[PDB]
């Protein structure tokens, strides 16, 4: 139990879910969450959090401490009809955000509505920087609803990456630690009946003379009946994406977190711009790139630095060198540089 | 790496065991000694290790079936350690976790089946461990021969496996898709709204941590309460908000083409009456206004038939065909020097909506407010009556206007006879003889045996 | 030990056990989803969104006029109920027809076209000839008339499908009885005097405008077209009273607002300017203009509590409509009333 | 050497009774309205029909009836001069 949990068996917080009815206690509880939206997205509009957040459609969840102090909260608009719900704002105060209360928000949310009404699905626009806490709370980027159900209900964010998560039908959110582990009990529980690791076997009959000589592990009994193949054995030594998955991951993720690549987060749309394509033989995007690399079709590190200087090639010759667009693919470039230099293997890839 | 795994090597090779069988040394002066199954075969020993009186243990990698036959316990191991790093729901990272290519849906499918959706509750599968049915049905051997036969067909699909398409520009709501500027139908929003500068007043409000009530007093202290007048304002602008775009979704003004097209059709007086009219639109519903505008174009049109109707008696103008062709030719002279309401009222036809009270008998207003055959006489072509040919046409009966048509016969020179064959008849009771009747006519026989046949069908004589 | 699963919920149950439901420890009590609009259609938008849009300064000019302030101005459209005289009158027949009229403006009288069966303008209302000279080829021929009211008599007649029974003319006394021999223009005064004596036809003044054509064929519609316009102008008369009732409150709630108004705004600006310095206790202004506009509000709203003052009635709800019968029959017999109360005078 | 007259208040007095004091008024104000000439045919029968509509046809006969009196009346003395009392 993290500290969050015991805090709220012991009373220390609560939560409290309040809109706008025009009562006392709802309206502190909504300016708290206001100016709490307000300090952690500084980019928005204060007037548009402001019509936001104290609309009377859109819910809010809070965690309030004992001398009525909010320390974060999630806003959302429930569509009932078609079994959706978008979630509008999301944030936690940064000087108490090291105790870890957003994993027992999110869990609450999710209770509440998954007991409160039938919804399934949410749809969000992720910060730039909540991305890894979105993915950890089981959302994933990949959206599997129908482009109907969520097109002219939702609403667009610039700067915003679109996100889906599917509720589990029938569950509690709340005791997934407790639930889990007794599943995970079991599971090792079964294994052990049966895992033979616990019979201390003599030495090799072989080796009890005291010469040491290749044994087939097929031959032994044990070892035999355990199933060991040698295919098997070569096989399960092979990751399932490439051995620079991991590094290129972390690459991937610090561009992408780099406000400098804003610009070639998504592909240009051919109806905006028809000369895009009849300039650009070869259009590049790091979604492109992203979808390639999962397809493994890039054998060698060579081809990543090659479609990331196309990139750049292909922005700035779209746009003109002294427009911002060929300036900032310049700079984002300086930028993938650098992070290739902090790497020792890729340094000497550089051309003079 | 994010991973909070523990990566096990082995202390000869230097070579990752933890997904493979491998074989580890028991004895005490051995500690965390691992010895791959190669290293255990070649026995190559390094450090303590003694592989001539040491015994060791074998660490199987636990394949085989336990819940699901095409899952074994080190998936089902990995799908849950996952769970508990990846978080249950986050299927991408759980799926490449687990291996053996089985992409997020068959994952998501195996996980729901096996432990959320099933005949069984948190306790897993039927009733305990005693049952081993399933991992004695099928030998470990054909179990590692599929598995491996389907890895390699996996791969080499992937190898051959087409190239992923390049995502497309995410698909954007763009809620402006009604066809005008600035409205979202499916949050029944503007994007300006009444007063949008009514947050321009409460946009930097700001509380004061656990404040509520007076320590002393049992009040809101005046900073409260100050605070809290200036809420009910931006309450009540919302509610105005709301009613206007109550009043405007009724009505249908979010119709710019159609309600321009019907104001161009109409003509002038029509269309100031209409401008006059609007305003009023906000204390009713939709028929009821368009009742009221529907009563205001009738009364003008009625208004403008009479007059025209007036005009035309003035002329000597006896006929409404006439007067259309004195209507033709004034306006080929004025030149000279669809049809309207008022050119469908005054038509030779009237509509039928204007054959009956508006407002019946007992004043309550309606709700929808806004024969003898004689023969063709042998050697007769009848011809046809015109205003300008009879005089008298408007009185005779229907009944006797085919009759003249069929007899060939104006209606004056048949008002006589009627005149006098009822003369003759009265005279004498009312009986009369077929040949007094023949000779009163004075005609061709056949006419006047037909007519004398006609008057008595009708009753006005009887036959001797 | 603890439930692994969430319980649903039932009607009418428990805070507490909400709670327990809901884990949250709080929930609104009013979900506020009756101030809703109305639920999304619940359509696909997907469908390629027009390329054209019209610009909101457009539409919103467009939908001004539907919102301004109601204004003694408009008060006397309704309250006005136009022109009541000339519509309702029956000219006759003119004398000089439209050709000759429209001659008299150059030499174009030249030509006579007058009828050679409408000499004196009057081809019918003439007798002529008697049954002597009736002939098949003049039966084709309007030589031979019977006048008039004879005509007019005659025709009154209906056919069915006898009725020259008279009572005491079936005896041989009345059988031996002559007649004299008398002519149309004498025929039409007897019948005329006959129709006097029953009761049908007016007493002589104390001591017939046959030449009018007041039967024409244009004087039929123009008779129904007079009927349906004072028809008419009674119900706009009935509407336009009911519209005047409701303007009047709606006027004195304008009136009322537009003072509340200037307070609320009034004491909006005077708390923006301690946040603006930042500061201190309250002033002045800002404790009294509270109570002043608190006692505005709970003591002259009071009158205004009625919920329809501001609310536009929807088709949705059913018979809401203001023109219900059971009101617009008294206000259709006082409009009647006015009506003649005006004639009277006029 | 004039025949006398004929007697009319009984072929009137069953006309009365037959069409009914209600719809009397209507019946009497058409009539000689159209005998004066404001009317024609078509509004003298859409306004009449109605009124001497019968299954035993005892209305239209009586019509008739009174109209051949007063036609065939034309020939006989002149009455006295007045309204008739009977009426």
């Amino acid at each position: 139990e993290k500290p969050a949990v015991i805090e709220e068996r012991n009373g220390e917080i609560e939560f409290r879910v309040v809109n706008n009815d025009g009562e006392r206690e709802s309206l502190i509880i909504l300016t708290g969450l206001k100016c709490i939206f307000q300090k952690q997205l500084p980019k928005m509009p204060k007037d548009y959090i402001a019509r936001l957040v104290y609309d009377r459609t859109h819910l809010s969840i809070a965690i309030v401490k004992k001398p009525l102090e909010v320390v974060g909260g999630i806003t959302y608009r429930p569509f009932k009809n078609r079994k959706f719900a978008e979630i509008v704002f999301c944030a936690i105060s940064s000087d108490q955000q090291v105790k870890g209360y957003g994993a027992h928000l999110m869990s609450h949310l999710k209770d509440y509505v998954k007991a409160t009404t039938n919804i399934e699905h949410f749809l969000t626009y992720a910060d730039n920087y909540a991305i890894g806490y979105f993915k950890k709370q089981g959302f994933t980027k990949e959206i599997t609803l129908d482009k109907s159900v969520w097109m002219g209900y939702i609403k667009d964010y610039e700067g915003g990456t679109i996100m889906q998560c599917t509720m589990i039908p029938r569950i509690r959110y709340l005791e997934q630690g407790r639930m889990l582990l007794k599943q995970k009990e079991c599971v090792q529980a079964k294994i052990r009946a049966f895992s033979k690791s616990h019979i201390v076997h003599p030495p090799p009959k072989q080796w009890r003379n005291g010469n040491v000589t290749p044994i087939d592990p097929l031959s032994i009994d044990a070892i035999r009946e355990s199933g060991w193949s040698p295919d098997m054995d070569e096989l399960a030594r092979q990751p399932r994406h490439g051995p620079n998955y991991n590094q290129l991951l972390h690459l991937l993720n610090d561009m992408q977190n780099h406000a400098s690549s804003w610009p070639f987060l998504v592909p240009v749309n051919k109806d905006e711009v028809v000369d895009y394509y009849d300039i650009i033989k070869e259009p590049m995007d790091l979604s492109t790139m992203e979808s390639k690399l999962e397809a493994d079709q890039y054998q060698t590190p060579e081809d990543f630095i090659r479609d990331a200087k196309l990139i750049f090639d292909n922005c700035r010759k779209y746009n003109n060198e002294n427009t911002p667009y060929a300036k900032s693919a310049n700079k984002l470039e300086k930028f993938m540089w650098q992070q290739i230099r902090q790497i020792p293997e890729w340094s000497h890839l550089e051309p003079s | 790496s994010g991973e909070g795994g523990v990566k096990y090597i082995c202390d000869v090779c230097s070579v990752d065991i933890t997904s493979t069988v491998r074989i580890r040394c028991a004895d005490p002066a051995c500690h965390d000694y691992d010895l791959c199954v190669p290293c255990f075969a070649n026995g190559s020993s390094s450090n303590a290790h003694k592989p001539a009186t040491h015994s060791f243990r074998v660490i199987e990698q636990n394949s085989f079936p336990i819940f699901d036959p095409d899952w074994g316990a080190d998936e089902e191991l990995l799908l849950l350690e996952g769970a508990e790093i990846y978080g249950l729901g986050s299927w991408a990272d759980i799926a490449d976790h687990i291996g053996g290519y089985r992409t997020k849906d068959e994952v998501r499918d195996h996980y729901l089946k096996v432990y959320i959706e099933s005949p069984n509750f948190p306790l897993p599968e039927r009733c305990s461990p005693y049952d081993l049915e399933l991992p004695n049905s099928i030998s470990r051997e054909e179990f590692q021969a599929r598995k491996k036969r389907r890895i390699e067909e996996r791969r080499e699909a992937a190898k051959n496996a087409p190239p992923p398409q390049p995502k497309t520009k995410p698909t954007a709501s763009i809620p402006a898709c009604h066809e005008i500027q600035g409205y979202m139908p499916g949050r029944l929003e503007f994007e300006t709204e009444y007063c949008n500068e009514a947050e321009e007043a409460v946009q930097l409000m700001s509380f004061d941590p656990g404040d509520g009530i007076n320590p002393r007093t049992g009040e809101l202290e005046p900073e409260m309460e100050l605070k809290l007048t200036v809420m009910e304002i931006y309450n009540n602008r919302l509610t105005q908000r709301v009613e206007r775009k109550k009043v405007i979704f009724e009505h249908n003004l979010l119709e710019y083409r159609e309600n321009t097209k019907a104001e161009k059709k109409r003509s002038r007086e029509e269309r100031e009456l209409l401008n006059k009219a609007k305003p009023f639109a906000r204390m009713m519903n939709r028929h009821d206004f368009e009742q009221f505008c529907q009563g205001l174009i009738d009364e003008l049109n009625l208004r403008q038939a009479i007059a025209q109707l007036q005009e035309w008696r003035s002329m000597r103008i006896g006929d409404l065909k006439s007067g259309e062709k004195y209507e033709q030719e004034k306006a080929l002279r004025i030149q000279k020097s669809p049809p309207s309401g008022a050119a469908l009222l005054v038509a030779p036809e009237l509509p039928a909506r204007y054959k009956e009270p508006i407002i019946d008998a007992n004043g309550f207003p309606r709700p929808d407010a806004n024969k003898y055959v004689p023969p063709p006489v042998p050697g007769v072509q009848p011809m046809n009556l015109t205003q300008d040919n009879a005089p008298d046409l408007h009185l005779l009966t229907p009944e006797e206007i085919k009759l003249c048509e069929t007899l060939r016969i104006q209606p004056k020179p048949y008002i006589m006879i009627k005149e006098q064959i009822l003369k003759e008849a009265v005279k004498g009771n009312g009986s009369l003889k077929k040949k007094q009747a023949k000779e009163i006519c004075r005609l061709d026989s056949q006419k006047g045996g037909r007519i004398f046949d006609f008057m008595v069908n009708a009753g006005w004589v009887v036959k001797a | 030990p603890t439930v692994y699963e969430i319980r649903p919920v039932l009607p009418g149950m428990s805070e507490e056990e909400i709670k327990e439901i809901y884990s949250v420890a709080s929930y609104p009590k009013s979900d506020l989803a009756h101030l809703t609009c109305g639920e999304p259609p619940d359509r696909d938008f997907s469908n390629s969104k027009p390329t054209n849009q019209i610009n909101f300064s457009t539409f919103s000019s467009y939908i001004e006029p539907y919102f301004r302030p109601f204004t003694e101005e408009d008060l006397a459209f309704l309250r006005e109920r136009g022109d009541r005289v000339t519509p309702f009158i029956m000219p006759k027949r003119g004398k000089k027809h439209y050709t000759e009229i429209w001659a008299e403006e150059d030499g174009a009288m030249a030509i006579d076209s007058s009828p050679p069966g409408g000499r004196d303008r009057l081809p019918p209302n003439q007798a002529r000839g008697s049954i002597d000279n009736m002939d098949d080829e003049v039966a084709e021929t309007d030589k031979l008339s019977v006048g008039p009211l004879l005509t007019r008599l005659l025709q009154a007649m209906r056919p069915e499908n006898p009725a020259t029974f008279m009572p005491e003319s079936n005896t041989e006394a009345w059988k031996k009885a002559t007649h004299p021999k008398l002519d149309y223009n004498q025929v039409d005064e007897r019948i005329k005097q006959e129709l006097r004596h029953i009761g049908f036809l007016p007493l002589p003044p104390s001591s017939a405008e046959y030449d009018g054509h007041y039967d024409d064929e244009v004087a039929a519609r123009l008779r129904v077209l007079q009927a349906r316009l004072r028809e008419q102008i009674l119900l706009n008369g009935a509407r336009k009273a009911r519209l005047t009732e409701l303007v009047k409150e709606r006027m004195a709630y304008q009136e009322y607002q537009t003072i509340l108004e200037d307070l609320d705004a009034q004491v909006n600006a005077a708390y923006l300017k301690r946040t603006r310095t930042m500061g201190p206790g309250i002033g002045d202004l800002a404790r009294t203009l509270m109570d002043r506009r608190r006692r505005w509000i709970e003591q002259i709203g009071a009158v205004f509590d009625d919920e329809g003052i501001t609310k536009c009635p929807r088709v949705e709800d059913g018979d809401t409509s203001i023109f219900g019968r059971e009101i617009m029959a008294e206000l259709i017999k006082r409009e009647k009333e006015a009506w003649d109360e005006e004639v009277e005078e006029e | 050497l004039v025949p006398p007259r004929i007697d009319l208040e009984p072929i009137y007095t069953a006309l009365k009774a037959a069409i009914g004091a209600e719809q009397w008024p209507v019946y009497k104000e058409t009539l000689t309205n159209f005998l004066i000439g404001r009317l024609n045919q078509a509004e003298l029968s859409e306004r009449i029909d109605p009124i001497l509509a019968s299954q035993d046809g005892q209305k239209e006969h009586l019509h008739n009836q009174l109209i051949a009196a007063i036609y065939a009346n034309v020939t006989r003395e002149m009455p006295d001069p007045g309204l008739a009392p009977w009426v």
